[PDB]
């Protein structure tokens, strides 16, 4: 579905949180196409750093077909 | 001996904010200016070179 | 209103009002004797600047009024009219209540799918309500200009 | 929410009209108190944990509810109760700003009186908190603005009932 | 005060909020190399999802591929979890038979944890269901802001007991003590306006 | 939810049986409706916005639901009926589809009645709006789909009033 | 393709295809035929009636190409034409995929975004759109005359 | 995010004492600042869509990028660029209102090249769009704001190149 | 209504059995209590007016309730608040010469709390009226005697609240 | 209907239907048809017969269409004729139900309280509908006659 | 219920205090405006049908109400109609001599909002029937006994709206 995959450093700037946290501090993840200008709108509301973006599902540029 | 006889129509309904009746005769006193009839046909344009291009 | 606002604002932070917000409803509680002159100034003249701005608009854009617009006929140039008094006196109570709340709950949230129903071209509202903010300018003072065109700006930026 | 301007807003807007001389009455009205509300409300904002620490020393400890096995006793359930009442404080600052009392039957009356029934919480023992808070509330700012306080205070505790 | 006699002890044992606040299990995948927490996350995830285990509402389970990259560590636990949204098990058993304000009071049960807030909320979320379907409906509540400030992106939802706003706790806990199918009708329907706007 | 062919399904498999010839006779009459439904839910999806913009212009439009006071007034309300009213159209395509009102009463009224009474939503008003919708489906569609049409749009006037 | 539809559909409840959608498929590979016969007919007629529907909404919406709308103009009414040749081009990718996946994935979604920044008349294009149904079908057969005016009306439906 | 006041109590207490003399004076130009500031943004507001619209028109219509083998051809992905350049224009204004591109450092540019080049979107053209937009806003809010509303545009242009 | 001995007969009667050998010892059990509950419930019947007596006198009087506008007001009230609380004496004895709990429920608490909502009556005046009830009885019979005194009032207590 | 009347009375008397009454709806049943043709030749016959009946009010009563009458106005007689036609609707409906419950559940039940709101004469209506009768006599076959004629007489009793 | 008088009385009581002089100007009002009282009570008891007559015949007659389909059709729905306005005309008079809407608060509007909502009713022509009543019997008793009547009618009005 032409999904993207990211990797991100989220810091935490409120609480200082006492179990293990970077598993949701440094990730790599799938991201979809039609989620994926929401969540990088999200992060970087709550502060993380986009390292690293690229489309490692579908070809760039396609008209039709992107389903 | 007059007769008061009344009518088949009910009292009229008080004209209220939302109604644009009140507002027909400020249109009327607009009128406002309508638009001429285009006489363009369509046919004879040619989708090549009419649409621009920048 | 600017005290509903500053309510909402200190209920979702979940405090006490700030004194910044407290001494702004303070201001805004000695002013609005300029306010409400500006509301009354457009209650006296709300026919008149419906009257000019549809004048304006129907001669930028006579499409709404030519044969296949939205208004076209006398009775839907009545309609146009109605919509134009709305938008006005939703202006007014902006003016009055000092924040743009009661424009967005009455007449600004929806107005696409509305207007996408009637098939209004929602940018000739915008003209429309745009046209009623220059002629309340001119015929309002300069600084009550600015006052009512912080909310007549609302409302255009919202529209378009 | 509703404040009084825009109650008085609404009530010309579902009858359509304009806002004429008795509305620009009633907000000059809103004005004048407006002084008061803003005092008042900086008032308890300031002070606003010594009228529960109050409210509560006056009409809650000592009593069966705080000996143990009541609902006052064990100190989470106290920690709620003293947010509970900063609460109904806050909301009743909140509506005295406004000048309407629709915040408190919208934001703390809405559902409160089954949330306390199935939290096993007394009605009227929360009813006294609430008058004490009001009789330190008009104690602590005077009698006009403690009056305004004390009508949506009592608003709330009718609510409650 | 008095003997405080036996009926009244067991009233006052179980008396303000339930103990099942502290009487659970917060699902936090912690690393993805132990693949038993592995799957006892996921299984936790259907759990919370689906309000039971997925037993016997499967020909087999259909999410294995969302368990697969779960493991191999490119996707999240929320990103698992709007996969379990985003899928035909889910419309089956909680958007085919409920009206949409049920779907959305589901949605929020399984998703959020929590009743909905506010009409406003309920307004936002029925607009969405509206024109979108449920998919844009499971993705922007998981998407929100509220999901990654409770939950973020490690852990399984779970049952929230919340303060704020009113009538929020009371519908959660009537969203909650009712089990699986137990009546059709709405807790929360829509909010009732104090003031009606024009 | 069920159509009428796992309804005929349903009814054969709780008595534990095959096909009996009223299953045969029921399935003859829901394939011989068929062709008609089918084609109605084409018309209706290609004109779908067209028979509530002319139903809400019908029934709706220029009235006092409309006017200030009303509950139609204010365009957030306005947008909610034009999406209330895609939605009973919607779900009656669907149902004309089906051949069964299984998804009317178990997605529609189920709660629609009291959520309304809660919203202060004019039962009577949406009841024309609905009547309107039937009118204009009866002016597009024909005559056999528009009155099965009808039967399932007064069937959700049944269900709300 | 409805191949694409059963393929995102048996791949999404994480299933092998059901035998219906396998002779649903079978059903589309034997119409095939029909269908590519429709496209290249179509790809034929396609001036005459992009013009014939471009005039017949001209004399539905004269407010169109008036003076004050979005057409007006030769250069303004040219693209207009462009954008109905774009959207028959469109029908027939539908027609000859079989669905009406690739017509909204090129054309329909964020249309209305597309559109409102142009300020166009999106009821206006349904109508064109319905001309070129009416031209379509007087100009093409019978008998495929309902299966390329359902893609036509699936347009009609997404865009009005 | 910061603004200019946080960055000059950030780069204050970066090296750790108190405002001197020349953070005062810094204070004093964003305090001054502030009126056209706010002025610029109500006007932005104003004109949010026309300004996209005029400089989409004068920059990247009836060109290749908007033509068929182009990037913006197709409905999806001229609402992207719509989006986009909206998004642009907003965040753009948001740091015209702060003083300070730390918004568009934290909030526009990070993660945006890089998907940019992911996507094949043309970096060139989306940069005379940014243009386009500063010449528009420029014209239509007057120079002397337009000069820092062009400073930020151009920041985002060197940030995206 | 129901006792410890008919609460016995409907227990066997339930599962449709016999009367097993623990149920002539719950028998036996409440023959050997019923001594002490006829010697409390005579007691009780003959001071049955001091017990209310005293303690309104100790929990009733001089409060906000009995202040003007208060609910213990107006003679009328004050004389039906002293016949409620007779009414709760003379069905907590019922309930202690029963055994069991349900005259309670089935008699006094059944719309109690009801009555008590729309009637405006203070609910933990009411409650602490009670207490005061039981801790004069538990006085006056005695402590094992006052236990189950206590019990039914505390019932009383637990229903109303 | 004679059978709701019947099947209230026998619920209210907490018993099943007597075979009496069991056996009358059957003969309402068997001798339905004659009504069905009373009804349908009513429904065929009601402009003419109010004319007649109307006509003849006004020659045998001068003082309905006096000046200062109720029914003096041309105004007046054409809603008296309003009431002479629900009357008319009423006999139709009662000879379809074979029972007097549809007159007096629609047009009895409060009516001197209207009347005497109006200021009419509830004995001039009787007259009225008197005149239907006899000219409903004149004008339909003799045998069903009996069974209109009937239930005019039940009217043209309970109210005057 | 309580007239103007007993409400005094009654205020006092709840506040604890003997009649102040806020107490002795109101019954001093009252006492001046009690001939126009009993003068306007008796030209209304002489004139009670007419009043409805012409206010039922200035309002809703020859209308959509009156026409089969209106709720106003058939003599019982009309006869019901009319008592419905001679209750509102004789409440109203109650109401106009007591100087107080007690009685319309108690005895009238206790349940008629869902009355006539579960009845179909229209409850704008039943407030303008109400204004119709208020015109006639303002031309009729006076212009200040009429304005009483007037404000009692439209606390009628308000209270069914
Ligand atoms: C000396 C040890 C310290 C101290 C104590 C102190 N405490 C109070 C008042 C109260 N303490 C409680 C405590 C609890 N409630 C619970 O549920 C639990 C856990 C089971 C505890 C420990 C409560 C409820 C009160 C309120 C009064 C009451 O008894 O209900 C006081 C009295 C304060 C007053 O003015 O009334 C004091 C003095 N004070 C100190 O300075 C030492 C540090
Ligand atoms: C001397 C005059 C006599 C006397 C009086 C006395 N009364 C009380 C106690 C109370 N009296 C009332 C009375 C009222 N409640 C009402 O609602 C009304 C109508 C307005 C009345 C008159 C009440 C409520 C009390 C209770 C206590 C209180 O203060 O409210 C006492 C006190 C008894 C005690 O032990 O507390 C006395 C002494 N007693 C006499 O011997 C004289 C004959
Ligand atoms: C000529 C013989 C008669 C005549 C009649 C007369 N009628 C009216 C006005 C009304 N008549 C009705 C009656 C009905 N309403 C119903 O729903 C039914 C069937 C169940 C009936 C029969 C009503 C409601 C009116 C009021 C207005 C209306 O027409 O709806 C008038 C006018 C009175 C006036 O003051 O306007 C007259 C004169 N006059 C007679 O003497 C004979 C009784
Ligand atoms: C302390 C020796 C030095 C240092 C520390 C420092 N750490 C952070 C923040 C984080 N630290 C971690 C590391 C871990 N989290 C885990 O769960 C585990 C394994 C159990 C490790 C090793 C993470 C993930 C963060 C980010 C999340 C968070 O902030 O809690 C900071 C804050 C950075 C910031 O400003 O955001 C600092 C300063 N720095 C020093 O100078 C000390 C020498
Ligand atoms: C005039 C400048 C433009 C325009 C106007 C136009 N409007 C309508 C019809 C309606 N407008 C509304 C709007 C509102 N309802 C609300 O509650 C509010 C906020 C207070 C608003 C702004 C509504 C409801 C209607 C429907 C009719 C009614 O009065 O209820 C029309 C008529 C369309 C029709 O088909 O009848 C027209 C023509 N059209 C233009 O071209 C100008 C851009
Ligand atoms: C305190 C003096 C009295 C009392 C109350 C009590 N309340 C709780 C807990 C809750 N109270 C609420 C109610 C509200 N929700 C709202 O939105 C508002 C207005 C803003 C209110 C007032 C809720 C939802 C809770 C539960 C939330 C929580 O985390 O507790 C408790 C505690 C119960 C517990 O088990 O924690 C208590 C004890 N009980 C008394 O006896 C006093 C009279
Ligand atoms: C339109 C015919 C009339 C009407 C409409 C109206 N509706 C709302 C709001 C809502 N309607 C619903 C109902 C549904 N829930 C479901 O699950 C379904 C079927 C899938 C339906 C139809 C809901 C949940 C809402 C609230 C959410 C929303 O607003 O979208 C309103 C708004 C009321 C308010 O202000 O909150 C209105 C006005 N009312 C009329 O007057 C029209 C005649
Ligand atoms: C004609 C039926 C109506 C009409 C058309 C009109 N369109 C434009 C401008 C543009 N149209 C498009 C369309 C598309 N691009 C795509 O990729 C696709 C899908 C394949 C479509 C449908 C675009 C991109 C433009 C922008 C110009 C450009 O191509 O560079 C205009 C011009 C408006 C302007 O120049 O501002 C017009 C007039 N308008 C109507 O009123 C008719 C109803
Ligand atoms: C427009 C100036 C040019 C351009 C645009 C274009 N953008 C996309 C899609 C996306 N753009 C972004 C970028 C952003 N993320 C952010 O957080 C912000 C600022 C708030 C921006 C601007 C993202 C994340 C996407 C993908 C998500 C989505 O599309 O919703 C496209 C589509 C690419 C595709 O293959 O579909 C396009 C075309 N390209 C041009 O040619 C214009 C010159
Ligand atoms: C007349 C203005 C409009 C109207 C009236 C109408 N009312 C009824 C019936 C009832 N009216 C009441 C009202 C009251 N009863 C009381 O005791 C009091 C206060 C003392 C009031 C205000 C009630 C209870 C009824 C129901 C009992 C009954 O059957 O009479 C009807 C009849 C409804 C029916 O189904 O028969 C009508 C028609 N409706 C209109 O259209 C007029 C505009």
């Amino acid at each position: 579905m032409r999904m993207f995959r990211i990797t991100a450093c989220v810091p935490s700037q409120t609480r200082i949180r006492t179990q293990r946290e970077l598993q949701n501090t440094y990730f790599t993840k799938l991201v979809p196409y039609d989620n994926w200008f929401r969540e990088q709108q999200r992060i970087m509301k709550m502060g993380g750093k986009i390292v690293k973006v690229e489309l490692a599902t579908g070809r760039p540029g396609t008209n039709a077909g992107l389903a | 001996w007059q007769n008061e006889v009344r009518r088949f129509i009910p009292q009229e309904k008080k004209l209220t904010a939302g109604n644009p009746m009140n507002f027909l005769g400020m249109a009327r006193s607009i009128n406002p200016a309508a638009n001429t009839i285009p006489k363009v046909s369509a046919q004879n344009i040619n989708i090549e070179a009419s649409v621009p291009r920048r | 209103s600017i005290v509903t606002k500053s309510i909402v604002n200190a209920d979702a932070e979940a405090r006490y009002l700030s004194p910044g917000e407290l001494d702004r409803i303070k201001a805004f509680v000695t002013g609005g004797a300029a306010r409400l002159r500006i509301a009354e100034t457009l209650t006296g003249s709300r026919e008149t600047i419906v009257k000019q701005a549809g004048d304006r608009l129907f001669q930028k854009r006579p499409d709404i009024v030519s044969p296949g617009g939205n208004a076209y006929g006398e009775e839907m140039t009545a309609t146009c009219l109605r919509d134009m008094d709305y938008y006005l006196r939703l202006v007014t109570y902006g003016v009055v209540s000092g924040d743009v709340t009661p424009i967005e709950e009455i007449g600004l949230v929806g107005v696409r799918e509305m207007y996408r129903s009637l098939g209004t071209p929602i940018e000739a509202v915008a003209q429309s309500v745009r046209e009623m903010k220059e002629v309340a300018s001119g015929l309002m003072s300069s600084d009550d200009a600015a006052e009512a065109s912080a909310y007549f700006d609302f409302v255009i930026g919202k529209m378009s | 929410m509703q404040d009084a301007i825009t109650a008085v807003i609404n009530s010309a807007d579902v009858q359509g009209k304009y806002l004429d001389g008795a509305a620009m009455d009633k907000l000059k009205s809103y004005f004048a108190s407006g002084e008061l509300r803003v005092r008042a409300a900086s008032v308890i904002s300031a002070n606003a944990a010594t009228i529960v620490k109050e409210a509560v020393a006056k009409s809650l400890l000592y009593s069966d509810v705080t000996r143990p096995g009541g609902n006052m006793y064990t100190t989470r359930r106290y920690a709620a109760c003293i947010r509970d009442l900063d609460y109904y404080l806050r909301y009743a600052t909140y509506a005295m700003l406004a000048g309407d009392a629709s915040i408190l039957d919208e934001r703390v009356l809405n559902g409160l009186k089954e949330t306390y029934n199935s939290l096993g919480v007394p009605i009227s023992s929360t009813v006294q908190a609430i008058q004490a808070i009001k009789e330190v509330t008009a104690s602590l700012v005077g009698a006009d603005a403690g009056k305004e306080m004390g009508v949506y205070l009592d608003y709330i505790c009718s609510g409650l009932s | 005060s008095a003997i405080r006699t036996e009926p009244e002890i067991a009233y006052r044992s179980n008396q303000g909020v339930t103990r099942q606040r502290q009487q659970t299990k917060v699902f936090k995948l912690v690393s993805t190399y132990d693949k038993v927490a592995v799957k006892n996350a996921i299984r936790a995830a259907y759990r919370q999802v689906f309000e039971r285990d997925l037993e016997p509402y499967i020909i087999n389970s259909e999410f294995t591929a969302l368990e697969s990259k779960l493991s191999n560590n490119e996707i999240n636990v929320k990103e698992f979890i709007e996969g379990l949204g985003t899928s035909e098990l889910y419309m089956k058993e909680f958007y085919a038979p409920y009206p949409n304000t049920k779907v959305i009071e589901m949605g929020t049960k399984h998703f959020l944890g929590r009743a909905p807030l506010n009409q406003k909320e309920i307004q936002q979320y029925n607009q969405i269901l509206a024109s979108q379907g449920l998919k844009a409906f499971i993705g922007a509540m998981v998407n929100g802001m509220e999901y990654l400030q409770t939950f973020g992106e490690d852990t399984v939802p779970y049952r929230r007991f919340p303060t704020l706003p009113a009538a929020n706790f009371p519908n959660t806990e009537r969203l909650y003590n009712k089990l699986t199918k137990q009546d059709k009708e709405l807790v929360v329907p829509s909010f009732t306006p104090v003031v009606k706007v024009g």
